């Protein structure tokens, strides 16, 4: 039956995109098809193919292990190709860029479980762009996949991109440990101002950005920064101060920028005009 | 709540909002953050920066005096923490049965 | 931060783990028969005709067995409840 | 004398004005007694028998809400047999105060000390079991009733036999007791002498009992003969029906109930509450009905699987143990109550939501009782295997390393053991553990907040177990829930460092991190919540160190529970007193240096630092499995 | 070994004793130290005959008489007698074992016992009898050295890197310094104050080596005195010259490669007679004579199915 399924991941790409809800329909078909496909038959899979053709709009939604039945009938080549096509779908989903990436990953998933972990593995890059789609499975399913390419090998820029998503997926105290053993490896330079910031620990990110805003002139951001933190700080009389003392080296970025925080400064001090 | 309060500070002084900023300088000291509030304990007090342990406290708003006492029990000095209290104390069974109008 | 919350206080899932216990077929098998059933429990055009030849086809096709079929008749009986007669002459004739 | 008694005064002098006090704080206290209700407790079984704290714990009585003592209740009861009688009569008085209404606590193990050995227990219960019997009569009766064929059911002649020959064998083998065995076997046979009652016990008394029964003279005509020959004929009749019997225990899986107990099997829609259910706040959920089946898991006892349908129309797994006593988790739980209180006030641990779960505790004999039931746990240690088997991996393939490279394992030197444990754990896997745990929940979330769960729920045991010193975690020590992803416990017999006491493989790990576990949170999942939240733990705690000292020390002193020492040894109140300051050196956080005590984060990093050593990991008992 | 000046012994859990000698690469004798792992090959410093530490039992066999049977295996213990040391009479021998306690030996006393205990608390890491041969030295895994005197038996502890063991205190000759190779992988010095003749030898540190980073199995004087290599659980062997404590030469058993197989340890680490050659006991189940010089082995003797801690390099010549 894989002439079916070769027609069919013929069909499943289709347009791809074209514009979404026909991506979808790409899907709706490829569903439809994958239905129609039969799986295996599998004549229980095949029997759906008219029924979840029937209409059948939650019973056409999955579908969800159709697939894996196809994608258990090899043609690996083609299956990959279908897969690619698929992943190439799927950066047509990442393009389209919502409703698959809902699915799909879903279709992850239960492949992930069914070992089965076999398409495009790892493949976790776009799995985070799914999960970078759009929100909590592109934070618990993603973080998840963050974690486990953080297995693979750790990174500052993965645990940037990780103790992140701990908020993200407000899980506060964790993304805090991975830095605290961050620490133990990285990183020195990896910054923790913003880090600290992310942290929102600011006295830590103040010295922090002190310590590099000591190394140099200001980055408009360090200055906000470590400003941003005395604001976070509560503190005033120096972030008063130093946009007071500091309001020249401002770009129109830095002042629009810190001019809120000059105002929130001033304003904190209770006057008006400097602010103002 | 500051930036609560720094909206509620536009309109009304501290000096009566005190109660609000206590828990709150409360939760403050619980932030661990104590001089932030500590400042607002000046500013609510108006008086008595830590400058001299002798300074005898103000009584303007006992509870403010208690205030700022049990943080600077909390703060390094509990030495005078428990000292101005029994002062205080002194000054309160003093001024309480004697201060009365019925 | 808590009382929205507070003050505001599964065989898809006990399915999606056995699927690889057993065949994925029997899996897939299995997973077939609740979203009827689901669709059972709705009340539409259809009230799945077309899947009640398609359930025909399971218990057919799969040919046993056994147990995913059990709670199926209590909607049936009580879709021939429901039914409407239309079905029921199916049901009825699709029953057998 | 002169200063005793100046002291007595001084005791009695501030101990009555506090007396009030207490009895004013419960004035306030209000809905949290249980310190309170410990002091008075503490003095009543101090200086009851002088009658000024006679008075005022007489006069407290009468304004405290029987609740308060509603916690206590069984302590209450270990003690109606202290002797001076200001204190007895009054404990007898009060209970006999108390047991008009919610007897639901008090039944059971009064209906359970309604025998004992050490008569004044019993007769006082007897008493105020008549007393009780007055109204209750029935459910008194039902009480037992039930509790009747509970203990018998509970434990089963054949295997008392297959049991007692193996032991009675021991004594005649290991001691060559031959007197002391019959006090083994002739109970038995002084069983059996009430005569099989039942089918089980019949057919037994039938089929195998002769002999028993039949060398039981044997034996007796061995004692005053002395000559084995009686004796050794007697022996393999034992064993001829033994040594089959033996092998015809693993025969038993759910019983048919008329073996023994038509007598339940008659028991239906009882006035009387599903055991331990009833709380005071709650209509009753009376018992219903229970299976004709009833089910025994394989494993020590064999224990037994209790189903119980409620009259509220509900089915109540409970489980049943013969010949291990509850009383120390019997009370231990009940601490936990307080434990979650103590939670429940703290906001953020309010907000970390954080807790312990329980379970119906009830003993029967001492050494048997009731056990409610929860499905969806289980020990980790399957899990392991249950991974390792679908995952078609070798058990010990670890340890079993650990001999390949180290067959001489027990005879090594650490840095070796060390070596070895390294070696081991070096070429070992370690994601096992959340593997399924992954797979085994539906998805991510789901199995992040598992996880999360988990790795808090983790820390609290992880916490609280070190103070408590509570031993022995290896992944069958405890259970997992897999629906709301919670660790859950058991086997806690180790009370602080039985697990460290006990001579052969003493655990030098204060609570078990071990590398899946270690592993089993997030990302390096130590410095994250866990850390952090065993920071809030230890936090919490030494505050409220004040409320765990009588806890602990209440039953650190329970005398039915003092002979663990003996126990763990192999007078009363001075040995239990050593640890009360390992506690407070725990509960300071004055444990590791007396000079300093220590601050949270260090304390719970040596602790940590502590559960970190591979000697102590490795040092571990095998079965234990500290690699896991 | 009978007649062989240069005896190199290799052993570990084997439950054999593989003789070889350095100058071989050919296995000399075999004796089979069995229920147990070796603890250690130790032949009396006269050479008289070796007694081979076991699980409760040394096994005392000879250098000298060949593939022999334990002269006594030596009972009287719980686990093994981890620390095991003659008085170079060879008669009077002095072990520590894994029961914390000091047991005094007469050998050639028929008492298959010690013909004294002292006990020592914390587990015993170690046995030197001090030059004077009148002072028992033990280490302890806290890192509690007992300085203890085999007649007025005084019991001195020495504590450099507490609750830690120092792994062994180790004797040159000379002690000069006391060099007490920690658990942790950091050798503290301590120099041996000449009140020895009443049996004085003060304790005054000089060096803790920054041995290694993990644990450092032993530091080991040339009996020169002149240098100490330290052997290690992070597989390394520094010699930290006994006058400067500078690297001189290191083994590396670190092979160039990290986690492999725990390659095999820096265990113990030859000097030879002229102290220009070193053998490492290792994980590997062999033992590699490198030359303390250039660390380069001579002879290299596999006869292990068990990882090499126990070597005797015995030279009474």
């Amino acid at each position: 039956m894989k002439k079916l399924h070769v027609s069919t991941i013929n069909l499943q790409k289709a347009w791809g995109a074209a514009r979404r809800v026909s991506k979808d329909d790409w899907l709706e078909w490829l569903r439809r098809l994958s239905l129609e496909l039969l799986k295996d038959s599998s004549s229980p899979s095949l029997r759906s193919c008219w029924a979840l053709a029937q209409a059948y709009n939650p019973m056409a939604r999955d579908l969800f292990n159709a697939a894996f039945v196809s994608c258990w009938s090899e043609l690996n080549e083609d299956q990959q190709d279908e897969l690619i096509r698929s992943i190439e779908l799927a950066l047509t989903s990442q393009d389209i860029a919502e409703v698959t990436q809902t699915l799909l990953n879903l279709a992850e998933f239960m492949e992930h479980s069914d070992k089965g972990p076999l398409p495009l593995r790892d493949d976790n890059g776009i799995v985070l762009l799914g999960e970078r789609a759009a929100k909590c499975r592109a934070y618990a399913k993603a973080l998840h996949y963050k974690e486990l390419e953080f297995q693979k090998g750790p990174t500052p820029a993965i645990l940037e991109s990780l103790i992140s998503i701990n908020n993200k997926l407000q899980q506060p105290e964790a993304a805090a440990g991975v830095l605290e053993y961050a620490m133990k490896h990285f990183g020195e330079l990896e910054i923790q101002a913003t880090w600290y910031e992310k942290l929102h620990e600011w006295e830590d990110a103040l010295v922090a950005y002190d310590k590099k805003m000591d190394t140099n002139k200001d980055d408009p951001e360090l200055m906000l920064g470590r400003m941003r933190c005395l604001e976070a700080l509560g503190e005033w009389g120096q972030l008063h101060q130093q946009c007071c003392e500091k309001w020249t080296l401002v770009n129109d970025e830095t002042q629009a920028k810190m001019a809120r925080m000059a105002a929130a400064a001033a304003w904190g001090l209770g006057q008006w005009d400097s602010m103002e | 709540w500051q930036k609560i309060l720094m909206v509620r500070s536009l309109v009304v002084s501290p000096h009566e909002d005190m109660r609000t900023w206590l828990k709150y300088a409360s939760l403050c000291g619980k932030s661990g953050r104590l001089a932030l509030a500590h400042k607002t304990l000046v500013l609510l007090l108006g008086v008595d920066p830590s400058r001299q342990l002798d300074h005898p406290l103000p009584t303007v708003h006992p509870q403010v005096t208690y205030a700022y006492m049990k943080n600077m029990w909390k703060s390094a000095r509990k030495i005078d923490a428990f000292q101005h209290m029994q002062h205080f104390v002194q000054t309160m069974q003093q001024q309480a049965q004697h201060a009365i109008a019925t | 931060e808590s009382k929205s919350s507070q003050d505001s206080s599964m065989l898809v899932n006990m399915g999606n783990l056995p699927l690889d216990e057993f065949y994925p077929a029997v899996s897939m098998v299995a997973l077939m028969r609740i979203f009827r059933d689901q669709s059972l429990s709705h009340h539409h055009t259809m009230v799945v005709q077309a899947i009640t030849f398609i359930f025909k086809s399971l218990g057919l096709k799969c040919v046993q067995f056994l147990p995913q079929v059990m709670p199926t008749f209590l909607n049936v009986i009580r879709v021939c409840d429901g039914a409407i007669r239309e079905f029921l002459f199916q049901q009825l004739g699709m029953l057998v | 004398k002169k200063v005793t008694e100046d002291l007595s005064k001084t005791l009695l002098m501030y101990t009555v004005p506090a007396v009030q006090g207490f009895f004013r704080s419960i004035s306030l206290s209000r809905g949290n007694n249980l310190q309170d209700t410990l002091r008075v407790l503490t003095l009543w079984f101090d200086y009851g028998h002088w009658p000024d704290v006679n008075e005022a714990l007489v006069e407290g009585v009468k304004a405290i809400q029987i609740d308060t003592w509603l916690q206590v209740i069984p302590q209450l009861i270990a003690r109606i047999d202290t002797p001076r009688p200001l204190v007895g009569r009054l404990i007898h008085q009060l209970l006999t105060d108390i047991g008009r209404y919610h007897p639901q606590a008090l039944i059971y193990p009064l209906t359970v000390a309604s025998k004992s050995t050490t008569t004044a227990r019993h007769n006082a219960a007897n008493k105020i079991l008549k007393n009780m019997c007055e109204h209750s009569n029935t459910l008194v009766q039902q009480a037992m009733m039930v509790s009747e064929e509970l203990i018998r059911v509970a434990i089963l002649w054949h295997e008392m036999w297959h049991e007692g020959l193996e032991e009675a064998s021991r004594l005649y083998f290991g001691e060559r007791n031959v007197k002391g065995m019959f006090e083994v076997l002739e109970p038995l046979h002084a069983m059996m002498e009430r005569g099989p009652q039942t089918l089980k016990e019949t057919s037994f008394n039938q089929a195998y009992g002769r002999d028993l029964m039949e060398a039981q003279e044997w034996c007796r005509k061995y004692m005053k003969s002395g000559n084995v020959k009686d004796l050794t004929q007697a022996w393999d009749l034992y064993y001829h029906v033994f040594r089959r019997i033996s092998k015809q225990l693993p025969q038993l899986t759910s019983l048919e109930l008329q073996y023994v107990s038509p007598k339940l099997l008659m028991c239906r829609d009882l006035e009387l509450a599903v055991p331990g259910t009833y709380d005071p706040n709650q209509p009753i959920i009376r018992i219903q009905s229970i299976a004709p089946s009833l089910q025994v898991i394989t494993s020590k006892q064999r224990p037994r699987k209790l189903t119980l349908m409620g009259s509220n129309g509900h089915e109540f797994v409970f489980l049943l143990k013969g010949h291990e006593d509850l009383r120390q988790d019997e009370r231990v739980m009940q601490l936990f109550g307080l434990v979650n209180t103590l939670l429940a006030n703290d906001p953020t641990s309010l907000r970390k939501n954080l807790s312990i779960q329980r379970y119906a505790v009830i003993p029967l004999s001492t050494n048997s009782g009731l056990i409610g039931w929860v499905p969806h746990c289980d020990t980790l240690h399957a899990l392991i295997r249950d991974y390792r088997e679908k995952k078609k991996i070798l058990l010990n393939i670890e340890h079993r390393i650990m001999l390949r490279m180290a067959p001489d394992y027990d005879h090594l030197t650490l840095m070796q053991k060390v070596e070895v444990f390294e070696h081991a754990v070096n070429n070992t896997a370690g994601d096992d553990l959340a593997k399924l745990l992954w797979l085994k929940s539906p998805s991510s979330e789901v199995w992040f907040d598992r996880r999360t769960n988990y790795t808090r729920s983790l820390a609290v045991m992880s916490m609280v177990g070190y103070i408590l010193g509570l031993g022995d975690r290896h992944p069958s020590n405890l259970m997992l829930d897999r629906l709301s992803g919670k660790i859950l416990h058991i086997d806690f017999g180790d009370c602080f460092e039985v697990a460290m006491t006990r001579e052969k493989f003493p655990e030098k790990i204060p609570f078990r991190l071990t590398r899946m576990l270690t592993n089993a949170m997030e990302v390096t999942g130590l410095d994250g919540n866990y850390r952090i939240t065993c920071h809030t733990v230890m936090e919490v705690l030494r505050e409220h160190k004040d409320s765990v000292m009588a806890v602990l020390e209440a039953f650190v002193y329970d005398p039915l529970l003092n002979w663990r020492l003996m126990d763990t040894n192999t007078a009363l109140n001075k040995k239990a007193i050593q640890i009360i300051n390992r506690v407070r050196d725990k509960l300071t956080g004055r444990d590791f240096s007396h000079d300093d005590t220590l601050d949270v984060p260090t304390q719970v990093e040596l602790l940590i630092k502590q559960a970190t050593s591979h000697e102590n990991l490795c040092q571990c008992y095998i079965g234990w499995c500290p690699f896991w | 070994v009978g007649s062989d000046p240069v005896i190199l012994a290799t052993a570990g859990y084997d439950h054999t004793v593989r003789f070889w000698q350095a100058h071989s690469g050919i296995c000399t004798r075999t004796v089979q130290h069995q229920d147990s792992q070796v603890n250690a090959l130790e032949v009396t410093p006269d050479r008289s005959m070796i007694a081979a530490a076991g699980y409760q039992h040394i096994r005392m066999y000879d250098l000298n008489s060949n593939n022999p049977n334990p002269i006594i295996s030596y009972d009287g213990v719980n686990k093994n007698i981890a620390s095991v040391g003659f008085h170079e009479d060879g008669r009077w021998m002095y072990t520590g074992g894994e029961d914390c306690t000091a047991r005094i030996w007469d050998l050639r006393s028929r008492n298959l016992q010690c013909q004294r205990i002292f006990q020592v608390n914390a587990p015993i890491n170690c046995v030197c009898l001090h030059p004077n041969q009148a002072e028992l030295i033990v280490g302890d895994q806290s890192g509690a050295i007992h300085i203890w005197d085999l007649k007025t038996d005084h019991n001195e502890q020495l504590i450099p890197e507490p609750e830690v063991s120092i792994t062994s205190a180790h004797i040159d000759p000379d002690a000069s310094y006391m060099a007490a190779v920690n658990s942790t992988g950091n050798c503290y010095v301590w120099n041996l104050t000449g009140g020895i003749g009443d049996e004085v030898t003060q304790l005054i540190p000089k060096t803790k080596i920054p041995a290694h980073t993990r644990y450092a199995l032993q530091c080991r004087f040339s009996p020169d005195s002149t240098l100490l290599a330290t052997c290690s659980a992070d597989q390394t062997c520094k010699i930290w010259r006994t006058s400067n404590f500078s690297l001189m030469t290191e083994l590396s058993i670190k092979s160039g490669n990290p986690g492999e197989s725990s390659r095999g340890w820096m265990w113990g680490c030859a000097f030879s007679g002229d102290s220009q050659y070193i053998v490492t006991a290792s994980s590997d189940n062999l033992a590699r004579l490198w030359c303390v010089e250039t660390g380069e082995i001579k002879r290299e003797y596999g006869g292990h199915q068990k990882a090499v801690v126990c070597l005797a390099f015995n030279d009474s010549v």
